[PDB]
RNA sequence: GUGGUAAAGGAUGUGGCGCCGCGAAGACAGCCAGGAGGUUGGCUUAGAAGCAGCCAUCCUUUAAAGAGUGCGUAAUAGCU
């Protein structure tokens, strides 16, 4: 990674951007709420999903993780925060898609996306892949 | 007019074994007169050759034993063709060996009289089947026909 | 090599007996219902029944190699006879099968090995003699087929090696150097003495495997506990309702660290952990080399009254004392010419000493 | 006693809309019978019998019974 130094925080308007389609996969997770995923928190489910089916599919991973982490160290005001503490995280929307899993069973994709669902700070759902495209 | 008790299968060498376990356990704990037990045994392999016989065993009420003997298993047949003595580690991405549909079919004869099976043509399928999920693959030419 | 053949009978043939006396007590053990109802004890019995797999196979197969070839063996330079030599080469590598049973059964036979040579009694001359090891070991590993990784080297005054070690790279290193430590004896003219005379020398040897860490394992939570209370000392109406002490006391091994150096307990717990870390890494340090202490145990000898193996270059002869064993080539011995003696001699007695006490007071 | 002011997450609380499939050629439930054969699937493992772990997609008796759902034995049978 490459970029430069710290970010201002911002805020989460509507989620117009924040989401998207189902791109490859057969299947997905959708964010219902807005929030900052972290680092972590994605490898979390990552992992998770890939120790639910040993030796399994493909795990597309559509969320990316560039907004610096600013924190302070238990002090007071000089300076801003040297920061970067849990790292790094992505501006997830309402709607955005996360993961995608495919090569796959449903009964597999529904355990694995729901499992990982349990490791976002956020409300989410499974998509199956409808249709609607362009 | 037949005094049974209970069904004990075993896997063995045809004309050739001992007490030796798993066969210990079996008709150790549950007793043998293997004096004129394994007399009839040596008999019932006496032109008999060497295999992987399932002997259908079936303890009696005089704590005896129905010594049915059968043909050996269908993994037996099979490395009856490629030479060995196992089955592939995982039936999919290897393939130990590459037999004909036709090897397989008189040695499925060998397996009709005691298989419930009624023509060799489903009997095909059976070993064919089994073949399959064992790591081993064929050749086949005439099949169906028709129109 | 009818001689090596009987001589792998004879191992195979002791093991008989024994293991044949001992399934027989194991085998009926394992008819009963009862014996079984018992899980982690059939267990054992079922591991003992196990071993029958590789005694069986080793008289079997032995047995009628032995007298099959006595037969069409004993005289013809032609036809038949030179018919059955090769049916035996097929049992010579079937030789090959019984020799890895038999010292591949170390606890890390199989990796490779740490070897180190440190002279003793015999001052300026028992150095060179470390040295003439050096060399010889290290010529060894060459043939056996070994990459040699000289970790320390340090040469004395006069002649050159105070000490030395070395890293035997391969496998099966540390099973087939096991057998060599100990002390050597070295008698000859010594080439520094003014006279000449034969001189008794000593160098040490030794040798062992590869190992982990476990360091930062231990900080986790669960197992320290941390106190907090007010400091001691300076600081006024702060120090008064501002506890800044920390303790940080690990309860598996009960020791522990305070701290109330500075006013922030955050700083305090901070610092007393990385005191804390470093004790506790010192005692599970030492922990460590107070194994390797009770490998001193397993063998640490004095410096020349024992020996292991004699090497006299005047009558020429070596003699490993372990075995009663002879040779009278210790040019080729100091060399390499080590498998034939290792394997057989130094194997047998190491495998068949530790085994039998094993299996009779142990 | 929600109202009279808490979150992931949970559940045959209750009401309302919608799509799917089953059923008078008899459904859902319960309840009587089988629930099988080579097979004991192949591979590892001391052992691995639908039934630890690994790989996987046969046919036969039939109106019917999965190379197998869960328990269970050391491994069975077992009951389902
Ligand atoms: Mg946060
Ligand atoms: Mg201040
Ligand atoms: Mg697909
Ligand atoms: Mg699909
Ligand atoms: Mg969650
Ligand atoms: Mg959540
Ligand atoms: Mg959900
Ligand atoms: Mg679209
Ligand atoms: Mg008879
Ligand atoms: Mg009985
Ligand atoms: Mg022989
Ligand atoms: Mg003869
Ligand atoms: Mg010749
Ligand atoms: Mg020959
Ligand atoms: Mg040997
Ligand atoms: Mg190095
Ligand atoms: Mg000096
Ligand atoms: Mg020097
Ligand atoms: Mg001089
Ligand atoms: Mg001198
Ligand atoms: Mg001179
Ligand atoms: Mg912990
Ligand atoms: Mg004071
Ligand atoms: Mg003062
Ligand atoms: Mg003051
Ligand atoms: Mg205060
Ligand atoms: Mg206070
Ligand atoms: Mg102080
Ligand atoms: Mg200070
Ligand atoms: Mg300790
Ligand atoms: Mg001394
Ligand atoms: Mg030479
Ligand atoms: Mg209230
Ligand atoms: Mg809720
Ligand atoms: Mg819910
Ligand atoms: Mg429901
Ligand atoms: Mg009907
Ligand atoms: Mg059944
Ligand atoms: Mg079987
Ligand atoms: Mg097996
Ligand atoms: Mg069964
Ligand atoms: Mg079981
Ligand atoms: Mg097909
Ligand atoms: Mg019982
Ligand atoms: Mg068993
Ligand atoms: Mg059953």
């Amino acid at each position: 990674r490459m970029k430069y130094r710290k970010q201002q925080r911002g805020r989460l308007k509507g989620a117009t951007k924040g989401g998207d389609y189902v791109a490859f996969g057969d299947f997905g997770l959708v964010a219902l709420e807005p929030a900052w995923i972290t680092a972590q928190q994605i490898e979390a489910a990552r992992v998770a999903m890939v120790r639910h089916f040993r030796r399994g599919g493909k795990i597309f991973i559509r969320i990316f993780p560039d907004k610096p982490y600013t924190k302070k160290p238990l002090e007071v005001r000089m300076g801003k925060g040297k920061g970067n503490v849990e790292g790094y995280v992505a501006v997830v929307k309402p709607g955005r898609v996360m993961f995608e899993v495919a090569g796959v069973t449903e009964e597999q994709a529904m355990e694995a996306l729901r499992i990982a669902g349990h490791k976002l700070p956020i409300k989410t759902k499974i998509v199956r892949r409808d249709a609607y495209d362009e | 007019m037949k005094k049974v008790v209970a069904v004990v299968k075993l896997q063995l060498p045809a004309g050739k074994a001992t007490p030796a376990p798993p066969v210990g356990p079996a008709l150790g704990q549950h007793g043998a007169n293997i004096m004129e037990f394994v007399k009839a045994f040596n008999a019932a392999t006496a032109n008999m050759g060497d295999a992987i016989v399932p002997v259908e065993i079936t303890i009696y009420a005089d704590r005896s034993f129905t010594f049915v003997t059968k043909t050996p298993p269908a993994s037996y047949l099979i490395r009856k063709a490629a030479g060995l003595e196992k089955g592939a580690h995982k039936p999919g991405r290897e393939k130990v060996g590459r037999i004909t549909w036709e090897q397989v079919l008189e040695i499925a004869k060998q397996k009709m009289p005691d298989l419930n099976t009624t023509d060799l043509e489903a009997a095909a399928r059976m070993i064919a089947g089994s073949a399959r999920s064992m790591g081993v693959e064929v050749v086949g030419a005439p099949e169906v026909k028709d129109a | 090599n009818a001689s090596r053949n009987a001589w792998k009978a004879s191992g195979g043939i002791f093991d008989i007996p024994q293991k044949e006396t001992r399934l027989k007590e194991l085998e009926r053990r394992l008819e009963d219902p009862s014996l079984w109802n018992d899980p982690e004890a059939a267990r054992k019995v079922s591991q003992e029944a196990a071993r029958l797999r590789r005694t069986v196979d080793t008289f079997r197969s032995l047995e009628s190699d032995l007298q099959g070839l006595l037969e069409l063996m004993e005289e013809l330079p032609a036809e038949e006879r030179e018919a059955l030599k090769p049916e035996l080469e097929e049992a010579a590598k079937k030789l090959d099968e019984l020799y890895h049973q038999t010292l591949l059964n170390f606890p890390h036979a199989e990796k490779n090995a740490i070897l180190t040579i440190q002279p003793g009694a015999g001052g300026t001359e028992a150095c060179d003699w470390a040295e003439m090891l050096l060399r010889m070991y290290t010529r060894f590993a060459e043939r056996q087929g070994f990459q040699v990784e000289v970790v320390d080297l340090t040469p004395g005054p006069e002649a050159g090696i105070d000490y030395a070690q070395i890293l035997v790279k391969g496998e099966n290193a540390y099973g087939l150097l096991s057998p060599e430590a100990g002390v050597h004896r070295l008698v000859r003219p010594s080439p520094f003495d003014a006279s000449g005379r034969r001189h008794t020398s000593f160098a040490g040897v030794e040798v062992i495997p590869e190992v982990d860490e476990e360091v930062e394992v231990v900080l986790k939570p669960e197992e320290l506990r941390i106190d907090v209370m007010r400091a001691s000392g300076p600081g006024g109406q702060g120090v008064n309702t501002t506890d800044s002490a920390v303790r940080v006391v690990h309860l598996p091994t009960g020791i522990t660290v305070t701290c109330q150096t500075t006013r922030s307990q955050i700083k305090n717990k901070e610092l007393a952990l990385k005191i804390l870390k470093a004790r506790l890494y010192e005692l599970e340090r030492k922990k460590r080399e107070e194994e390797l202490k009770a490998l001193r145990g397993e063998v640490r000898p004095i410096e020349w009254g024992s020996q292991i193996r004699s090497y006299v270059l005047d009558k020429n002869y070596v003699k490993d004392h372990r075995t009663g064993l002879m040779r009278h080539d210790p040019e080729n011995v100091l060399d390499g010419d080590l498998m034939d003696l290792i394997w057989a001699g130094l194997e047998w007695k190491a495998g068949r000493r530790q085994g039998t006490e094993e299996v009779e007071a142990e």
